[PDB]
């Protein structure tokens, strides 16, 4: 893993709505293939950057465990940060609708 | 052997034909032997430039081409190796 | 990830050798030497 | 990325929990070429003295018969030669290129007694020296510095960016991820915790047993390579060596 | 002549291509699916090889057991189902589908 | 702990987002000297070899006229000497420490000429070529090595200790401090986050402006002394250089 | 900062029972003015290897506020695991001698 | 100049008085000065070692004499800088 705080700006500039516009202009004369492929292109230099750079150098947070505690935490963040949330959400709703627990119940006797 | 030719461009091998001579050292040993360019510029007829690999600084031979040399070098260490060998190539 | 590995160890073992231009088994198939006689 | 080199040399590193300092610079950061990809206006720029190299640049102009190009060179470059900074090819890497493409022995030894050892030749003065493009010898140098990135290259020095934004959505990802109670569920001490903690302190007391039993053998297999490399080299060598002298048959006859 | 355009690092280095993995085989997917049927111990579902495995599953794909019930066995599972009750539950925001429930099992 | 250094350059230094690699070994682990405080049995062990440094031996021991020494120190060296890796004294070290103590152009020609300029003598070969005690050369040794402390050192590879009881006592961290609604606070996002990250931001965007700003003062002090230091010491050498004509009149009377 | 783990290390070992006998006897024909003496050379060179290494070494933590980030982790740490776990304790004290909140109710009106 | 004067133990000074001379590199141009070990060595009569500073590698001297010093050295600088100096120091 890196780059975090460069994908935390990429995220910020594209909610950032100036750059909706500036997107439109350079969507101009441009296809969905190409598009596509600069995209996967862009995810495997990444992924490609990692794999060769594994081999000599070390980041800030190595560790005895690697880049996969760096991925445990990504994948720990994203958990606590969207799936967390909807879980609160479920929550209210079946507790708005049946009580809480209410999903759960058991069918009505006969 | 592999079957990957440096590009002679500059910006890969640079200084490929400045001079009329390339030299290589062989071993462990590191046995120093010079070729003539031209028997070298010999293979880059038979070098195949839709392949490119290791950064696209490589091309790749025709397979023919390829195995018609790494067949002379085997013939040349199994001769080598036997004792029965001609004392001549002729 | 078997094929990986198989083709992964072919490389060390076979790109530099010098004396498995095919596999032993086929030699019958190949050229014969003029050095040899 | 490839794996650029010429070395056999089956290289590990281990890591300390220090980080890599330069001299400090108001303008500049060093950064990894590799991760960086930077381009020629990202590199930093210096100056370079010239003497040194356009003595032996007047010697080589003067041998091959093209002084216009030493006076432009010169004319260029007086008050220095205004260059990007980590963009050079090493002393021994140009004899290595020289020896194997055919230069002269007197040629080579020039070069070694003109330049002292730790001389680094940019891309103005390879091409200038040796009738080249700029644009290749730029290419030659970055492929040979990819080569050994280890060592970090020298960037102009950007602000931060987006950190307005940065902020907004971080300050999202903890209002919404630090709202709950996973940090401090049965679930957490049970299985995250005792799991992770037994996984760090086992690599840490086996980090180098499993690293060691990993890398058996592919240092056993590089070996391998190697030794039949040499051995088949060595035989075709010498077989060549004995069939050398059958030419002088026929100017014999 | 001097250099003045800017150089970007794509036209001198390039990355490898790892996002997708390498066919060592140079055959697709529904080729190898197809030689394995002809291989011994390989035929459709049986043996352990992964196109078993991939046969296998189209196999319990293609039978019924996976499918949806029948409105007359319902009120057997789905409609005392964790998924069904959320489902309306979202699908009706601002309102209890406990009676509409009772009629949906009544019905 | 004080610093040492015979140097007046104003050095600082800016970090990078990487560690410092060192190639792979089994035994043995780099840290820094002073963090470490090291001792003899800590530091790693390694064969030298003896001949460059024997045939110079034997030349200064046939000079003075000790010769057991030499016969001594070969017998005991044969087949390398097994000495610690990171205790030695650089040549250009050892070639001012001559100098400032009055050891003829000569002798330090010969120092020159016989060893390369990479070459790195350790308080054994120091202790023999002296006629000095292996301690006092292992604590000059040390001394300058401390001097230059940026450059990491080798000692013996160590398993983790205590493991366990910090596991436990982490364990108990957790328990007792994540059992709390502190990272969910009005008082957490009102005032920890924000005031934390606008100084993170505003520290990150005027890193390098504050640090000027700061050293400003301490540059010009050390600027002000070193031009004062040499000023004085040049008129007074000049003085004396002119009133050192005083003694021949006595000779002359 | 400098040296955490080996400080929980220490804790460990401190509260190792064996380690307890194993004081006992070194604490034979020793001094209280000795014991202070080392510990508080001990402190000094921990500060003292602080503020000889910040000139030219730079820890895998650093960051744009260096060791005041580090200093406040250990103080915020010190607060959730010692001060936090207090309060929690007066909490309930509060609340079964008086009821929630009793600590903060008005004067009897008179 | 500073009262640290070196310890010529050889843990801290290696060589100190293994050779009758001294040798010293004066200003920004680094001239250099030879002077006699024994008039060096006059300077370890006053130095005082209950005081030991810069990692216990460095002595004191008496102020009484480290003065002295300092005024040798101030009157030839003052002396330097004027144009009615005298001519000789006899
Ligand atoms: C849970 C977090 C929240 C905590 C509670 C909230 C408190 C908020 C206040 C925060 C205040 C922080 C205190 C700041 C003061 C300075 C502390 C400091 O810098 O030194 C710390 C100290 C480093 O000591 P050091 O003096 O710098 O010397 C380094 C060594 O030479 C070794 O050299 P090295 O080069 O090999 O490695 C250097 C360094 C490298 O450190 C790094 O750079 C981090 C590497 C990954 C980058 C991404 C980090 C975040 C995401 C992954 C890690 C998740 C855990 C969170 C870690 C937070 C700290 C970054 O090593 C480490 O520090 C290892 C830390 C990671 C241990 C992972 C254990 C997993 C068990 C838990 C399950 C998984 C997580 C559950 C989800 C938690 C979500 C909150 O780290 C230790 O804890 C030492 C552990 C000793 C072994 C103990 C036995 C194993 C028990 C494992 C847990 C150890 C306690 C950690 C608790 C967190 C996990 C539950
Ligand atoms: C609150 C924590 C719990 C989170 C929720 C629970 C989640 C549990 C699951 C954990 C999963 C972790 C994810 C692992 C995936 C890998 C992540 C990763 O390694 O890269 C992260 C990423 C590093 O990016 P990178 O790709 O490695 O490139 C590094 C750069 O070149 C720069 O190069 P550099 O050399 O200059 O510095 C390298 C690195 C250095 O990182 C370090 O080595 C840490 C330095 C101090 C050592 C001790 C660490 C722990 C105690 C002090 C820090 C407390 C905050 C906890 C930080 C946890 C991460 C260690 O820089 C940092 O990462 C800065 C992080 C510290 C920011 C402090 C902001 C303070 C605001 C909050 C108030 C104070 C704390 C309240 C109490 C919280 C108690 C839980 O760090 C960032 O967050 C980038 C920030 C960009 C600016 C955003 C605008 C400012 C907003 C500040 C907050 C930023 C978000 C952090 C939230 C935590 C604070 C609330
Ligand atoms: C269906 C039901 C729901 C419907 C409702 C939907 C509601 C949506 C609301 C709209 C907001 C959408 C979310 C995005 C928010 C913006 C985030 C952002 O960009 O910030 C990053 C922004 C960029 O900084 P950076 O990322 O660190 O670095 C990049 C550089 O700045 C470089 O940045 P740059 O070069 O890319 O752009 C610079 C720009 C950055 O300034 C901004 O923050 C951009 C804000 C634009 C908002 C436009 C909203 C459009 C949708 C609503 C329509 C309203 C009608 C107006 C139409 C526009 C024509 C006037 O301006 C400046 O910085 C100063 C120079 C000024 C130049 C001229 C800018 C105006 C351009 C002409 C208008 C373009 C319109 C595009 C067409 C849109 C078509 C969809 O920095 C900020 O954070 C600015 C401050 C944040 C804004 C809020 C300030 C606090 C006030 C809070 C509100 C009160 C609390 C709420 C209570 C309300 C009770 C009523
Ligand atoms: C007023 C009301 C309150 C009063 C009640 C108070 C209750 C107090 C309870 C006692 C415990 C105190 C807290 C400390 C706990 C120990 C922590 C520790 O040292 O661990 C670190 C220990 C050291 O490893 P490390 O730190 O990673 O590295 C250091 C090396 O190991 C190197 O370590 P080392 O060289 O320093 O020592 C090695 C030692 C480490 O083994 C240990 O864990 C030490 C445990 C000793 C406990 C002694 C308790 C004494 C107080 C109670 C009296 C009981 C009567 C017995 C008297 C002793 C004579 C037999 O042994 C071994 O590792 C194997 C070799 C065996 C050699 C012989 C050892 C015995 C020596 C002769 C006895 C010495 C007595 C000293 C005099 C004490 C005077 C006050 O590793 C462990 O964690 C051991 C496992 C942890 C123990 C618990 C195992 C799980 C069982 C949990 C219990 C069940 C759950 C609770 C439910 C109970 C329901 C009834
Ligand atoms: C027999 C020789 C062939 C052996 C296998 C070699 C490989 C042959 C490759 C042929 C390619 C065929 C690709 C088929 C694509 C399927 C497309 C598809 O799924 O469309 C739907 C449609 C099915 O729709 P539903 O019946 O409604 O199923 C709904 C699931 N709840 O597809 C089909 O019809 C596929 C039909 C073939 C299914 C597989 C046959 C499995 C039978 C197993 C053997 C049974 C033995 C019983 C013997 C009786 C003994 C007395
Ligand atoms: C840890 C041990 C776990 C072991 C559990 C493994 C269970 C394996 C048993 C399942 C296979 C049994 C063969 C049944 C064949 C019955 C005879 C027959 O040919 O009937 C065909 C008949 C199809 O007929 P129709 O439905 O009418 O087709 C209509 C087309 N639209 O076949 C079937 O019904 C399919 C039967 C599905 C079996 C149940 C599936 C269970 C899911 C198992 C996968 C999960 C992993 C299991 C662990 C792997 C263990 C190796």
């Amino acid at each position: 893993g890196f780059h975090f705080q460069q994908y935390i700006a990429m995220a910020g500039r594209a909610i950032n709505p100036v750059q909706w516009t500036r997107a439109w202009r350079r969507m101009e004369g441009k296809s969905a293939t190409e598009v596509y492929r600069d995209a996967l292109a862009w995810t495997n230099n990444q992924f490609a950057q990692i794999s060769r750079a594994s081999q000599y150098r070390a980041w800030w947070w190595q560790n005895p465990l690697g880049m996969g505690l760096v991925l445990y935490g990504t994948y720990k963040a994203w958990h606590m940060i969207y799936m967390v949330r909807k879980q609160k959400k479920t929550a209210q709703l079946v507790a708005a609708a049946y009580g809480q627990g209410g999903q759960w119940l058991n069918p009505v006797p006969r | 052997m592999l079957n990957f030719i440096p590009k002679r461009c500059p910006s890969v091998s640079l200084l490929f034909g400045k001079r009329p001579v390339q030299r290589i050292e062989v071993g462990q040993a590191r046995h120093q032997l010079e070729i003539p360019v031209e028997t070298i510029e010999k293979i880059y007829e038979g070098v195949d430039s839709r392949l490119e690999y290791h950064n696209k600084d490589y091309n790749a031979m025709k397979w023919k081409d390829f195995m018609k040399l790494k067949l002379d070098a085997y013939h040349l260490l199994e001769a080598s190796q036997s004792e029965t060998a001609a004392k001549s190539a002729l | 990830g078997k094929i990986h590995g198989a083709v992964w160890r072919m490389k060390h073992l076979f790109a530099t050798n010098f004396k498995m231009v095919g596999h032993p088994r086929y030699a019958y198939a190949l050229p014969k030497n003029p050095l040899l006689q | 990325y490839a794996t650029l080199g010429s070395g056999w040399s089956f290289s590990k590193v281990q890591y300390t929990k220090y980080r890599i300092t330069k001299p400090w610079t108001t303008d500049t950061t060093f950064d990894d070429i590799i991760l960086s990809q930077p381009s020629k206006e990202d590199f930093a720029k210096f100056t370079k003295e010239a003497p040194l190299f356009l003595r032996f640049l007047k010697l080589v102009t003067d041998v091959e018969g093209r002084q216009e190009a030493f006076i432009q060179f010169a004319k260029r470059c007086e008050n220095g030669l205004t260059v990007e900074k980590d963009v050079y090819v090493t002393k021994k890497e140009l004899v290595d290129c020289l020896w194997k493409n055919g230069y002269t022995d007197t040629e080579i030894n020039a070069f070694e007694i003109a330049f002292p050892a730790d001389y680094k030749f940019h891309y103005p003065e390879l091409a200038v020296l040796f009738d080249l493009t700029e644009e290749d010898c730029y290419k030659y140098c970055i492929r040979q510095r990819a080569a050994t990135p280890e060592e970090l290259v020298e960037l102009k020095y950007t602000k931060p960016k987006n950190l307005v934004s940065s902020y907004g959505l971080c300050f999202l990802g903890v209002w919404f991820g630090l709202s709950n109670t996973v940090l401090s569920n049965a679930w957490f001490y049970s299985k995250t915790f005792p799991f992770g903690a037994v996984f760090y302190m086992l690599g840490s007391y086996f980090y180098r047993d499993i690293r060691e039993k990993l890398w058996k053998e592919e240092k056993s297999l590089i070996h391998t390579a190697q030794e039949n490399k040499n051995m088949g080299e060595e035989s075709v060598y010498k077989q060549m060596k004995k069939y050398a002298t059958d030419t002088k048959c026929l100017d014999y006859l | 002549k001097t250099l003045e355009r800017n150089v970007p690092m794509k036209e001198i280095l390039q990355p490898l291509w790892v996002v997708e993995p390498p066919n060592f085989l140079r055959q697709p997917v529904w080729k190898q699916f197809w030689e394995a049927q002809f291989a011994n111990r390989s035929f459709f579902f049986f043996g352990n090889a992964w196109t078993s495995a991939a046969a296998f599953a189209f196999f319990i794909w293609w039978s019924r057991v996976f499918d949806p019930p029948p409105k007359e066995r319902l009120d057997r599972y789905w409609l005392n189902s964790p998924k069904f009750r959320i489902l309306s539950a979202f699908h009706n925001p601002g309102k209890r589908p406990g009676l509409k429930i009772s009629l949906m099992t009544y019905e």
